[PDB]
């Protein structure tokens, strides 16, 4: 189908485009009474749980492109 | 007859008053029919088979909703009412509604005061137009409102002014009606500093 | 001998014990003592019991159980009695003191005439023989106490009418429920037990004080003790009538209050326009007056002095007064935060934070005068200030005081509010306070809407109570229709009350709309009852509710509370929003609250301490990590506030005693400047706000409140006596106990924290996923307490969700308008009865399940401060003080926050519950409890001994499972799923052991072969557990990394995974494929349903399920349909011969009323001293209800599947409840087992982490190839020994058929269409068909085995087939595999295209000519026009193919089709004709446009009833358009699967079906004579005969919807693509 290459593409410069690495912040007994800190501990890890889940969703989607692996009900209602 | 739809006795109430006026040449009005899609396509499928009195209507007063029936919008005429297009329109209308004994009281002042609770329902519902600059959101700055005003306006009118003819700029209760405005009237529905 | 002494006690107890009897009225001699009689009952079963339990017991024990019987009949007896007994007594009053009932209901009273006599002679026979034993021996006392309870409950239940109009008597018995009003009426003679019904009828009078005599009211008093003494006395007997004297008794108390009212203004005058006031004549005069009349006067006084300081100010450039008043007002407030910061008794010190919380709004009121310099009376900066006159010229008393708002004024109502909980003066409430004065004078209701939590109730009540007024707060929801609506509209209307209605949007647009017509009608009465004109003395204003002329009191108002925005609710219409005025409350004065409270409260540093604490409150939501139980509103901050006033109440109490026990020296001043504030406040945060924390947001808070508080410490006190009891309760109920980081130190601390919770809020709610120790927590803190304070504690376990909201609150009938309670409210109306001394104890309702709007905002009132629950019918039910609702859930992603910041939240992670804790709590309870109910005890503990090394923290099974959560599986993976299979594994190793020595007698297995044995179990335990629910390629992963880390001896092959490896009792390896004999079939069952051929999956899977099913676990199986999942389990349960199987078949629409009926059907309700068991009718026997689509009923909008929630409820709580009278009843010898497709499939939705919690899951995948190959070459090598010639070709055909097979479930998917499903059940269908093909042949070439393989080939594979290129794809495929597969064959003669085979021509089944077949087609054509349809036909190819399969369909036991193609295409048609000529009784139900549920429920008995009790074939025809409700595919689902209905014959019509079965079994000379026997037969007759045949439509979204709705037409029913004609 056209629709299923046209989103094969779609999948792969959405991968091209997303970053792939996100390293996460460590804690200290100091930090922890530094509010910036505290702020971009929590930033950094809703950052990189987002991004591993959508490039996690966007391969599924592309190796679905490819027909590695079959459809299922999450993954039908992310496609549509 | 004025009747508000969405009860089995509703229904039952709606259907006798209908036969009552057709025969007796009786307004009958029904609210919010766009909650019974269903009893709108029995309630058209009965009026096309009758012949009522000449002064008899009825009116089916309801929301822009996609489930009322096309049978019943082909069926009846249909007016559409919606914020006025302009402030003229929209002074126009408030002026319209409001009786004209009730602006011609015995202070002579009152007129004036009317027309600036005209003017400024306007301003307000025109710039609700403009939803993210005009205001916050979409308030519901209605007809209510406005009714509000005007019995607010009349009551601190006649306080202040006993019964006389004209009444100084300086004497009118400018601090009630503003805050009243501001807190009540219209600053009810604001949920924005 | 001490049981015999307990025994001769016993004996002497009871044959000395007489009921209690007291004279009633010179009537009868009614029963007095219950609580004693029913203490001693309770403590006799007890002793019994431990006597049970103790050793000697065998000598006395028949004795001892005669005594139990006697004494549980005693107990039954008097379960009965005291009901009987008080209902007879009200409903006497009613009977004899209204004269007129008798004419009204002449039947009733006649009723109740027979009763009394019936009741006056038993009572008469037991005053004869006051003996309790005598009275226990009476013949047939049970039973006739029992007819005398429902005769009574009858005519209960049939007083309606007057109750109505007793109401219509006293306005305010509208609010009275009709068991209360009942009540009521009956009781005005004994007026003692009306005193607990006055809190519904009025605002703040609890109680009413009358003389000695209880002939005259004297006063009346409220809840905390607060007494009014009316000034002339109201006699009850002048006035004999209960309205009479209540309206009264209401009179007098408002002229009461006007005069004490005007008393206390003369007297609070002097205090006002005074430089200095005395602080003992302040106090004095304080006790003197009550709460409300002590703040109004103050608050008249102040206005007054205002008056007369703006009215000296009027001359404009005149000095200014004001700053006197303001003077005035601040050394009135000086004195009393100097009175608050000493002792002061309780009332005294409410009435003292009343007064300085009236006193600090005066004072800002005053100032903001001061400052904007007012001096004119008329000022509207003084105007829109609440002002108070008092006016004592004033001849009517009641209208004295005028309280005035703007341009509103009001007169006070009077009504005794006794001392409620006043809001501080925030400019929010000022202005709520001016807009709904507002809307009042404009005759328009108040709308306070805006978020949860802004205080909008609250201060509607304030405004009531500030004018005197009746306010009464509903909880709305959907349920509040018109009438009910209505009927409240009516209430409020007749008392003069204000109806403040919460959730208002929470009703349904078109019954908001239609209420909105009853308020305009009440608002055009008040705004003519306004006018002028009117004078009070004519006719009095009336409005049209309910079609009846009902007056308008002046007093009431409508006011509705909205949260606009939010979960459920609904949007009002336009002309009930113009009936009222609007107002957004959204951002509370926090700062001035949280100054006011503490300043209130004695705190010194009030201002630094809430400038300290709001800006932390709005930290902490800016702060910790977002949380859906997370809730930092203004709620939490009064609850901190509150907690902080009790715990420096509690603080100076503590320095007091010790100042006392330390020598002799107490100063409050003192005290109070030598007090930490500052770490009270800190206290009560950290009570209040960490246990709802999680572990990452816990630092964040202690940093957060370091930041704002530094310098003080939080030290949590050591609750020692608790701790001990936990350690106690623990102990007994093999849990671990862990003192700080010890292990179990976090699971103890969230257990005091959720202790400290349950001292502060009445609604709790335990947050945490499955598995967090929740449940215990809640368990054993009950036990503790129990047993720390000695007052029993009683748990009513709730599912919210395993119910209907209807039966779970309870239901208003639409037409009779009589309301019946559900289980909550049942429950709750049951403690507050506290018939039985419910009040007495600790009651712990806990609704253990999901929480979603729809049915928790009920519950809003009761989690408010109201703790009330409101009920459509009018009814509100308090709340008792010893009640404590907790929410046990696992997340709050559906709950609103209106929900969330009503309950105290006690968070539950993971990680307090270690897995070393569940497994030490594994090892103490085998080592503690034998399995059987000793051997067994020696053999768990050593076995236990040998399991401790694995089960430690580093171990084997915690690595194993750690890595097994790595795997990816069927389904979710949780910790106690596997660790519930792994025990469950270990216990079955446990019986096998027990089993070995029991058939070795004289040599039982020593411990060093048992510790093999144990460890290699362990092991192949572990794989199975942890990787049942895996494919193989993980459980050889996980068996790999067992074999890297473990220690135990494994198999030495090389390739061969350990999950292919049993352990033999010997303790050693053995492969499974030793337990796999390659059988032979015999010929006359060739893929006969019964007949397994073992392969190494089925063996590993069969013991599988039977070492789960032996320990009675529920359990599922999940796989791609057709794997083997019901052939399995029954292959499994065939070695379990005391187990039966009943096969409950779930759809889309599958509710809990399945389970309910296969529970009438198959087993049976008694009752039993500990309650009501359900049990299977069968002794002996174990009942297991296999669920085959367990995943597929519908999940709601909220995530939850009722029928789900309901087995999960009777499989962790072992029962249910029954709603026809709301009782648990347990379950006993009833087992689950389910199977489902993978969550994964299309119309299949993931299990909830609770209920797989309790079932282990095992995945039953495809037979592969080899063991596909295996299986149907042993078929096909028992198939063709029919015929000799063909043996030889039996191990190419099956690799053909297999070949075919395999590329076809490769071609055709499900991602094409929906019914692309091929299984295994195709090649066993395929195997019969060429079984039957070639049974009644003699001989046969391999040309005709080929031509036949073809055929089925084709009728298998190419009939669901829908478009051309798929067939024309299947014709060529099969064409090639057959070549390949059996070369040296002539092409021509095995695969002529028109492959056609009927035994119409013929006596067997043999290929068919296609021009002879057309011509016999249109001869039966011909006949079939005469006799049954005269419709012509056109004979084409395509007809004579489809008749063809129709023919071979019906000619099956239970072969039903599924017609699918374009309407008028001749399905019904060809139908009708090939049933016909098969002699087939065409069925279609005759479907109209009346059709209903029970009409088709009427077809399908008579179907059902000439299918199987009359032996006649049945072709049942069913359109897709005859389905006009999801009811009919329910039971037409349940129909194909099973062949029966549960629930379709029940009563009489099931009685007159057995009859028939009779006759039919008798007909066919069966003899049967059991009831179970007969359905049986029936059921077997039903699949025999009856064939369904359903037609349709070929849509894509309605084939997808079928699919799920009733999977029995694409499981069940062969489907057939006729389509258009080509
Ligand atoms: N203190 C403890 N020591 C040892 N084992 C414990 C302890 N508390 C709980 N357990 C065990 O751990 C498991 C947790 O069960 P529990 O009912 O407490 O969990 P839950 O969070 O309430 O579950 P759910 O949400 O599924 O109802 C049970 O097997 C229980 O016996
Ligand atoms: N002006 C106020 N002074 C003191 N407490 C207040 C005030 N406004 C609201 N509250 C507190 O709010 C809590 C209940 O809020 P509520 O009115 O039930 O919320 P909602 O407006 O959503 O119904 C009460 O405990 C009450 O003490
Ligand atoms: N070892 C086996 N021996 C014989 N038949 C088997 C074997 N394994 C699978 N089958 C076939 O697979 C089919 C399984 O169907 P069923 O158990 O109804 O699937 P499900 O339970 O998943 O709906 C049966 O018809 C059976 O003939
Ligand atoms: N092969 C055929 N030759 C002639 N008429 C036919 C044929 N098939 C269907 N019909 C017509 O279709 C009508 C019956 O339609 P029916 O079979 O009930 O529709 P459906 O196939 O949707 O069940 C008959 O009146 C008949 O005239
Ligand atoms: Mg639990």
């Amino acid at each position: 189908p056209a629709w299923m290459r046209t989103l094969h593409t779609t999948a792969s410069n959405w991968l091209h485009l997303i970053p792939q690495t996100l390293s996460h912040l460590k804690r200290t007994v100091e930090n922890i009474k530094d509010p910036l800190f505290r702020f971009f501990e929590r930033e950094v890890k809703m950052g990189a749980k987002l991004l591993q889940d959508v490039r996690q969703d966007l391969a599924d989607v592309v190796q679905v492109c490819e027909g590695k692996k079959k459809q299922t009900n999450y993954l039908r209602t992310l496609i549509n | 007859t004025s009747i508000a739809i969405g009860s089995a006795e509703g229904f039952n109430q709606a259907d006798k008053a209908i036969n009552t006026a057709v025969k007796s040449g009786r307004w009958v009005m029904l609210k919010n029919v766009h909650l019974a899609p269903g009893w709108l396509m029995q309630l058209e499928k009965k009026l096309h088979s009758l012949q009522p009195h000449a002064c008899f209507r009825l009116f089916l007063t309801m929301e822009i909703n996609p489930k009322v029936p096309v049978n019943l919008l082909r069926a009846g005429r249909i007016f559409v009412f919606e914020p006025p297009p302009g402030v003229k329109a929209n002074m126009l209308r408030t002026f319209s509604s409001i009786p004209v004994s009730r602006i011609c009281k015995s202070p002579n002042e009152r007129a004036r005061l009317y027309f600036l609770l005209a003017w400024f329902h306007a301003i307000i519902q025109e710039r609700l137009r403009y939803a993210p600059l005009g205001w916050s959101k979409k308030y519901e700055f209605g007809e209510s409102d406005l009714r509000s005003a005007c019995d607010t306006v009349d009551t601190w009118l006649d306080d202040t002014a006993k019964g006389r003819q004209n009444i100084s700029p300086d004497k009118i209760p400018w601090s009630a009606l503003k805050t009243l405005m501001a807190q009540s009237i219209y600053g009810g529905r604001v949920d924005n500093e | 001998m001490a049981l015999e002494e307990f025994l001769k006690q016993i004996r002497e107890v009871w044959n000395t014990y007489e009921l209690d009897l007291v004279n009633y009225q010179n009537k009868c001699r009614l029963i007095r003592g219950w609580d004693d009689l029913f203490n001693k009952v309770k403590e006799h079963i007890n002793s019994v019991s431990a006597m049970k339990l103790s050793p000697y017991y065998k000598v006395f024990e028949e004795d001892a159980l005669s005594w139990e019987d006697k004494l549980n009949r005693i107990m039954a007896l008097f379960d009965v009695w005291i009901d009987v007994q008080r209902r007879w007594v009200y409903l006497e009053g009613i009977f004899t003191g209204s004269a007129d009932i008798k004419h009204l209901l002449p039947v009733e009273t006649q009723r109740f005439q027979s009763i009394s006599t019936e009741f006056l002679a038993l009572m008469k026979k037991v005053s004869k023989s006051p003996l309790v034993m005598d009275v226990l021996n009476i013949q047939g006392v049970q039973r006739s106490l029992e007819r005398l309870a429902d005769l009574l409950g009858k005519i209960q239940k049939a007083l309606g009418e007057y109750l109505e109009r007793e109401r219509s008597s006293f306005p305010r018995f509208y609010f009275v429920g009709d068991e209360d009003l009942l009540e009521i009426i009956g009781n005005s003679k004994n007026v003692a037990k009306l005193q607990k019904h006055f809190k519904k009828m009025f605002a703040g009078v609890s109680s009413i004080i009358l003389n000695e005599d209880n002939s005259v009211v004297l006063g009346i008093s409220s809840r905390e003790g607060e007494e009014v003494m009316f000034k002339t006395p109201v006699s009850i007997t002048e006035h004999p009538k209960i309205n009479e004297w209540l309206t009264l008794v209401e009179k007098e108390m408002r002229v009461t209050l006007a005069k004490l009212l005007a008393e206390s203004v003369t007297e609070v005058e002097i205090f006002g326009k005074a430089t200095s006031i005395d602080p003992n004549t302040y106090i004095t005069w304080i006790d003197k007056y009550q709460a409300q009349l002590v703040v109004l006067s103050a608050q008249i006084a102040w206005s007054e002095n205002v008056e007369t300081a703006l009215s000296s100010m009027g001359g404009g450039g005149d000095a200014a007064p004001l700053h006197s008043v303001l003077s005035n007002v601040e050394v009135t407030l000086n004195v009393l935060a100097d009175s608050v910061l000493m002792e002061q008794p309780p009332l005294r010190r409410r009435k003292l934070e009343h007064l300085i919380t009236e006193l600090v709004h005066q004072r800002d009121v005053t100032r903001s005068l001061i400052k904007s310099k007012i001096d004119n009376a008329k000022s509207f900066e003084w105007l829109s200030q609440m002002r108070f006159y008092f006016d004592p010229k004033q001849t009517d008393v009641l209208q004295q005081l005028s309280i005035q708002m703007a341009n509103a004024k009001f007169n006070y109502g009077f009504e005794y509010l006794g001392v409620q909980d006043k809001l501080v003066q925030t400019p929010l409430t000022d202005r709520c306070y001016l807009t709904m004065t507002q809307a009042l004078e404009a005759r328009l209701g108040g709308s306070p809407f805006g978020p949860a939590g802004t205080g909008k109730t609250e201060s509607v009540k304030a405004l009531g109570h500030q004018l005197g007024r009746f306010v009464l707060v509903f909880n709305c929801d959907e349920t509040f229709d018109f009438q009910a609506m209505g009927r409240i509209f009516v209430g409020l209307c007749q008392v003069g009350a204000w109806g403040c209605f919460d959730e208002f949007n929470r009703l349904e647009e078109r019954m908001l709309s239609a209420v909105s017509q009853q308020v305009q009608c009440i608002q055009e009465a008040l705004r003519e009852h306004s006018n002028p004109n009117y004078d009070k003395t004519s006719a009095p204003i009336t409005c049209e509710l309910l079609n009846k002329q009902v007056k308008v009191s002046p007093d009431m108002a409508i006011f509705i509370t909205m949260n606009p925005g939010y979960a459920g609710r609904s949007n009002l219409p336009d002309n009930l929003k113009k009936l009222f005025r609007s107002l957004a409350m959204t951002k509370p004065d926090r700062q001035l609250i949280a100054q006011v409270m503490l300043y209130s409260q004695g705190f010194r540093t009030a201002e630094v301490l809430a400038n300290k604490i709001v800006p932390f409150f709005k930290l902490c939501d800016e702060q910790l990590s977002s949380q859906s139980h997370y809730d930092f509103g203004l709620r939490a901050l009064k609850s901190v506030l509150v907690s902080a006033g009790n715990v420096k109440r509690e603080r100076i109490q503590k320095i007091k005693r010790e100042k006392e026990e330390r020598g002799e020296a107490v100063d409050e001043g003192e005290i109070a400047e030598n007090l930490p504030e500052q770490e009270i406040l800190i206290q009560s945060v950290c009570e209040t706000m960490v246990p709802k924390l999680v572990a990452e947001d816990i630092p964040l808070l202690f940093s957060l409140l370091s930041d704002v508080f530094p310098g003080v410490q939080y030290h949590r006190g050591e609750m020692t006596a608790l701790r001990e009891e936990l350690k106690k309760v623990c102990q007994e109920m093999y849990l671990t106990y862990g003192d700080g980081e010890e292990v179990g130190g976090m699971w103890v601390e969230k257990v005091l924290q959720l202790y400290q919770i349950t001292q502060i809020n009445h609604g709790l709610m335990m947050v945490g996923p499955s598995g967090s120790g929740k449940s215990m927590a809640w368990r054993v803190l009950l036990k503790a307490l129990e047993r720390l304070e000695g007052v029993e504690g009683v748990a009513h376990i709730i599912d919210p969700k395993a119910i209907s909201k209807d039966h779970l609150y309870g239901t208003l009938d639409p037409n009779t308008r009589e309301w019946t309670d559900g289980l909550f409210t049942h429950v709750l109306r049951k403690i507050i009865d506290s018939v039985r001394g419910e009040l007495q104890k600790r009651q712990w309702i806990v609704f253990d399940g999901d929480v979603d709007p729809e049915w928790v905002e009920n519950l809003n009132s009761v989690l408010d401060d109201n703790k009330l629950l409101t009920l459509p019918n009018g009814e509100r039910l308090s709340l008792p003080p010893n009640v404590r609702i907790m929410f046990e859930v696992q997340d709050l992603k559906y709950a609103t926050l209106a929900t969330v910041s009503r309950c105290g939240m006690v968070w539950f992670s993971e990680d307090v519950l270690s897995t070393d804790m569940i497994f030490n709590n594994f090892l103490a309870r085998l080592r503690s409890i034998p399995l059987d109910e000793s051997p067994m005890l020696q053999i768990q503990r050593d076995a236990a001994t040998i399991m401790q090394p694995y089960f430690t923290s580093n171990g084997l099974v915690t690595k194993a499972l750690e890595h097994a959560f790595q795997l990816e599986h069927i389904m979710d993976l949780t910790r106690l799923r596997c660790l519930g299979s792994l025990f469950s594994m270990l216990h079955q190793a446990c019986r096998n052991v027990a089993q070995y020595n029991a058939n070795h007698p004289d040599f039982p297995m020593q411990i060093e072969q048992l510790e093999r044995y144990i460890q290699r179990y362990l092991v192949y335990a572990i794989l199975w557990s942890l990787s049942g629910d895996s494919r193989l390629k993980m459980r050889a992963e996980l068996g790999e990394y067992i074999r890297r880390i473990t220690t135990v001896p494994l198999p030495t092959a090389p390739n061969i995974p350990i999950i292919d490896y049993e352990v033999s009792i010997s303790g050693e390896w053995s492969p499974w494929q030793a337990k796999v004999p390659q059988i032979e079939v015999e010929t006359h069952k060739v893929a006969a349903p019964d007949v397994v051929v073992p392969t190494l999956d089925t063996v590993r899977h069969e013991a599988l399920l039977y070492t789960w099913l032996a320990e009675h676990k529920p359990l599922v199986l999940c796989g791609p349909p057709g794997s083997g999942k019901t052939m399995t389990l029954f292959s499994a349960l065939r070695a379990l011969p005391d187990m039966e199987v009943v096969g409950l078949n779930f759809s889309s629409a599958t509710t809990p009323e399945l389970l309910l009926k296969t529970f009438d059907h198959y087993c049976e309700y008694r009752r039993t001293p500990n309650g009501v068991v359900l049990a299977p009718v069968q002794l002996g026997k174990w009942l297991v209800l296999f669920c085959d689509e367990i995943n597929l009923p519908d999940m709601d909008k909220y995530g939850t599947q009722r029928v789900i929630s309901f087995i999960r409820q009777m499989v962790e709580h072992g029962g249910f409840y029954r709603t026809s009278d709301q009782t648990w009843v347990k379950l006993e010898r009833i087992q689950f087992v389910g199977a489902c497709n993978p969550p994964t499939d299309p119309g299949r939705k993931p299990l909830s982490h609770r209920f797989l919690r309790h079932v282990p899951v095992v995945y039953v995948d495809y037979p592969g190839p080899a063991s596909l190959t295996q299986i149907y070459g042993t078929f096909n090598r028992a198939m063709l020994r029919l015929i000799p010639s063909l043996r030889t070709y039996a191990e190419p055909l099956t690799a053909a058929m297999v070949e075919f097979y395999t590329m076809s479930q490769e071609r055709f998917t499900q991602d094409t269409q929906p019914h692309y499903i091929y299984s295994p059940r195709e090649m066993t269908r395929w195997v019969r068909g060429i079984f039957e093909a070639l049974r009644p042949l003699e001989t046969l070439p391999v040309e005709g085995l080929i031509r036949i393989w073809a055929h089925e080939a084709l009728r298998l594979f190419q009939d669901r087939l829908v478009e051309d290129e798929e067939r024309r794809w299947t014709d060529e495929n099969i064409d090639t595999v057959a070549l390949k597969h059996f070369p040296n064959i002539d092409r021509e003669k095995a695969m002529s295209r028109p492959i056609l085979y009927s035994n119409w021509l013929s006596k067997d089944y043999i290929p068919v000519d296609q021009e002879e077949l057309r011509d016999y087609v249109k001869a039966r054509l011909k006949v079939f026009y005469e006799e049954e349809l005269d419709v012509p036909l056109v004979l084409f190819n395509e007809v004579l193919d489809h008749v063809l399969r129709i023919d071979r369909i019906f000619r099956q036991p239970q072969g039903h089709l599924l017609l699918i193609g374009v309407s008028g295409a001749g399905k019904t048609t060809l139908s009708r004709f090939v049933a016909w000529m098969n002699g087939l009784s065409v069925y279609q139900i005759k479907v109209h446009r009346k059709y209903t549920g029970e009409d088709f429920d009427e077809d399908l008995r008579t179907v059902l009833r000439r299918s199987g009790c009359k032996n006649e074939k049945i072709a049942f025809i069913m359109d897709e358009s005859n389905v006009l409700d999801s009811g009919f595919l329910e039971r037409m689902n349940t129909l194909l699967a099973n062949g029966e209905v549960p629930g379709l014959f029940e009563g009489d019509e099931y009685a007159t079906l057995m009859t028939q079965c009779k006759e039919g079994a008798q007909k066919e000379g069966l003899m049967l004579d059991s009831h179970e026997e007969l359905y049986k037969w029936f059921t077997s007759q039903v699949i025999r005969n009856l064939h369904v045949v359903f037609t349709m439509n070929p849509s894509s979204e309605g084939l997808k919807d079928r699919a799920a709705t009733s999977p029995a037409l694409f499981n069940r029913c062969v489907l057939n693509w006729f389509g258009d004609w080509s």
